[PDB]
RNA sequence: CCGGCCGGGAACUCAAAGGAGACUGCCAGUGAUAAACUGGAGGAAGGUGGGGAUGACGUCAAGUCAUCAUGGCCCUUACGACCAGGGCUACACACGUGCUACAAUGGCGCAUACAAAGAGAAGCGACCUCGCGAGAGCAAGCGGACCUCAUAAAGUGCGUCGUAGUCCGGAUUGGAGUCUGCAACUCGACUCCAUGAAGUCGGAAUCGCUAGUAAUCGUGGAUCAGAAUGCCACGGUGAAUAC
């Protein structure tokens, strides 16, 4: 679609990611920001992405590595 | 020798300087053909030469700046008419009488605030 | 449109023929300010009409103009609520211009692939009052013959 | 005309040059494709607000963000207010 | 050599400023190719005259910028040295290329 | 006298034959014409083998035919499990454009029957 | 070798200071002998030469105590301070303005010509190489006739869809990138495809437009971390109906 090299992860979101890796994926990480770009080793750990008012959990699989983290948190609403 | 000619017309001026030689016209060190002259105004450049005698009186080097093609043709015509009057005013009388020295001041009008073009305003709003 | 005057304006002709009539034909055949292609199609039509007619091109042109020529018309005024029109002999310049534009519209009434071919064929078959615009001339004539009941 | 707004803008433009021109230089040094590693991503202690590119540089007369003018650093209304008072050389009414 | 360039927006002011310096060098100089008009800058600055909607109401502002050159060829060093410390142009700067 | 596999796509222009081949829309024809510059007048039926080989090279490089079908199927599956609601917006046949969806916004979707 | 370098010059558009040019001169006509309206050496400019700024007293309880100084007053752990993600890009309503469309003059390649006129130092970046590409790196010279866009499209002839949803028409979802701030997720804009749906010139129609004007092509400015259908300015080709 778009973008370039150099996936990014927030330092605070990196802290949360390390917490989920070590302490375990007890519950999805309610990531307040959406700036982090997923690394392949994330596959298997669920997190929640804040689209503005609620932290939407993400659908984690092995085949959307080349997909943005914010996509799995839908933003629009349907009646 | 030289003949005095500047030929201002439609933002185009051509230094028409005639010397003895052939009636051929050299435009930008090139002829009219490989200058790709079968474009617009393909025959109007010889209309001023159509009525007057060619013989061995005109050989000129010409440079033209500004305008499109009608600008170029107008510059050529005005410059050659300005260079032509070396033969007293006897020729210039009929040159004017036939409109050969026609200079038109129909330049572009400035774009106006509120109108997207020279004279077009927004389509009139609802009643 | 009520105070202005008429100066009998004239614009650029074609230097090969050098006729004001042909000048006006080629200048009304112009569209959106197009010179090379328009004049090219004009000359193509002229040479093709000469080829198909066989006679002299200029006299065939005059015969075609005579064929398309209408005579009279009226103007709509809406005076009394019914058709109340004084038949006025239209201006010779205006009559000529209207004939020109009727020929041009008759040419325009098609949507053919090639403009040169369409123009040549239609003007050539209209040269002998058997083409396209002569029907419009007959319709305009039928618009007459009945407007003289009210004067 | 929000004075807290003007205080924020003044302090950010004050920190737009002392805290800048060196952090961005460090990033550009470490932004090279040759290995850039997680140091540039972990050096995000910058607020990213003091950078002039992401800083509005508002007008500093009455605090109206609309009509920011690079040439004068003012807003349209105050440009009219002051230029018509003269005192701005070279400015004459334009016509052609 | 050592040409002098002035960047001003007042035609009379720049005219007098270039008509003083040329004879300042001509006190003991010679030659000089002559005055040259030089091109000018032009900028049309527009601004919304009204503070509330109605974009059609605007006004046009422009600033002139004239340039003057002398192009002295063979002067004496005395007058070109004496050019400095005698600056009287107030509010307008002079441009000289080494 | 043949292009790609065995078939009879002949009796049409080179660009027409290309755009008639499934896996090549008009956009792929534009790409091919931009990359190579083959003339549009030539006829596929009984043409010199050199230009036939040129068209084969033009059409064989990029994704067409069965690769296209498998990629459409994979795209449908990924859209089903995309994770973004616009994936279901496209999958439901509803216009992702977001414009007026009240009536006749499903023109591209196709037929509707009782 | 197309070194204006010499001695350079005026007949050079060009590059800015100043002077003339037109004021109904003077005759003839229509005119009360009044003012005005018809021609001639001028129309290179004749009848305020053509364009711009210049908008009289006043009607509109119109926008501006949210630009602003208050009039009578007011919120008051502040009707604030903040940090990140989110609203004006979106969307099951009617409307308007604007853009390529209805072809054979549009996607075709080739020997392939002339634009005035601007921006340019949190900027313009000529050496080589390749990219279906956004461009990718050494990138000189520079507050200027120095160093980026003059290549202008407007065309000569090869032939095509030689009649239709057509080689016209290129509104979609995902596959690899250009500079992005820290990263593009209602969410940066651009390339390569799977994508050419509806439309064969248009309901009872209105509006803008009396000479470079209505239209048909091509350029600069504002954001500039970033792209303009538009908005503020440009050079081309140019159509009469005003009894």
């Amino acid at each position: 679609r778009s973008l370039k090299k150099g996936p990014f992860i927030d330092l605070h979101l990196l802290k949360k990611v390390e917490k989920a890796v070590e302490s375990g994926d007890k519950k999805p990480l309610r990531t307040w920001s959406r700036r982090s770009t997923i690394f392949p080793n994330m596959i298997g750990l669920t997190i929640a992405v804040h689209n503005g008012r609620q932290h939407v959990p993400v659908f984690v699989t092995d085949e959307m590595v080349g997909h943005k983290l914010g996509e799995f948190a839908p933003t629009r609403t349907y009646r | 020798n030289q003949y005095y000619g500047t030929g201002r017309r439609k933002s185009s001026a051509a230094r028409v300087f005639i010397k003895p030689g052939n009636g051929k016209i050299v435009i930008n060190q090139r002829s009219l053909e490989q200058y790709f002259g079968r474009e617009t105004a393909r025959m109007v450049v010889r209309q001023p030469l159509e009525l007057v005698d060619m013989v061995e009186k005109l050989d000129l080097y010409i440079t033209v700046k500004g305008g499109g093609i009608s600008g170029q043709a107008g510059a050529i015509r005005h410059g050659i008419t300005r260079a032509l009057m070396e033969y007293d005013e006897s020729l210039r009388s009929e040159l004017r009488k036939a409109g050969f020295v026609t200079r038109d001041a129909r330049q572009v009008e400035r774009k106006k605030v509120g109108l997207r073009k020279a004279r077009r305003r927004p389509q009139f709003s609802k009643r | 449109p009520r105070r202005r005057v008429i100066g009998q304006r004239k614009i650029l002709p074609d230097p090969k023929f050098g006729s004001e009539l042909l000048a006006k034909f080629v200048n009304i055949l112009m569209v959106d300010g197009k010179k090379s292609t328009a004049e090219s199609i004009v000359y193509s039509a002229l040479e093709t009409l000469a080829q198909r007619s066989g006679k002299s091109e200029l006299e065939a042109f005059e015969v075609a103009l005579e064929n398309v020529r209408p005579t009279v018309e009226v103007k709509s005024r809406r005076v009394g609520g019914s058709t109340y029109q004084v038949p006025v002999e239209v201006r010779p310049v205006r009559r000529n211009a209207l004939a020109m534009r009727w020929i041009v519209e008759a040419a325009r009434k098609r949507g053919d692939k090639s403009m040169a071919l369409r123009l040549a064929n239609e003007l050539s078959d209209a040269a002998e009052n058997k083409g396209t615009a002569v029907k419009k001339r007959e319709d305009v004539h039928r618009m007459a013959e009945a407007n003289k009941a009210f004067a | 005309a929000k004075q807290s707004m003007k205080a924020r803008e003044v302090k950010r433009v004050a920190l737009a040059d002392k805290y800048f021109a060196k952090r961005a230089e460090l990033k550009a040094i470490i932004s090279d494709v040759n290995a850039r590693w997680n140091a540039v991503l972990k050096l995000q202690t910058l607020p990213r607000d003091s950078s002039p590119s992401r800083q509005r540089n508002r007008c500093r007369q009455t605090g109206r963000p609309h009509g920011f003018l690079r040439k004068f650093g003012l807003s349209r209304i105050k440009v009219r207010e002051a230029a018509m008072r003269g005192e701005i050389p070279g400015l004459k009414k334009a016509s052609w | 050599r050592i040409r002098i360039r002035l960047k001003a927006f007042d035609h009379r002011l720049i005219d007098q400023a270039t008509a003083e310096i040329v004879e300042t060098a001509k006190r003991t100089g010679a030659q000089v190719r002559g005055p040259i008009p030089l091109p000018t800058r032009k900028e049309r600055f527009t601004v919304l005259i009204s503070p509330h909607v109605n974009k059609d109401a605007r006004d046009q502002y422009e600033i002139r910028t004239h340039l003057r050159l002398v192009d002295i060829v063979e002067p004496t060093e005395k007058t070109v040295d004496a050019l400095m410390r005698l600056d009287l142009a107030a509010g307008v700067d002079v441009q000289i290329s080494l | 006298a043949r292009i790609a596999g065995i078939n009879i796509p002949d009796h049409k222009h080179a660009v027409i034959a290309l755009t008639s081949i499934y896996g090549v829309g008009k956009t792929r024809s534009k790409a091919i014409l931009a990359a190579a510059g083959i003339a549009e007048d030539v006829k596929i039926s009984e043409l010199s083998e050199g230009q036939i080989d040129t068209l084969r090279d033009e059409v064989a490089k990029f994704v067409v035919e069965g690769d296209l079908r498998r990629e459409i199927s994979m795209s449908i599956k990924r859209l089903m499990d995309l994770g973004c609601y616009r994936g279901l917006r496209h999958r439901r046949g509803l216009p992702v454009r977001g414009q007026r969806t009240k009536t006749n916004a499903r023109t591209r979707k196709g037929p509707r029957k009782p």
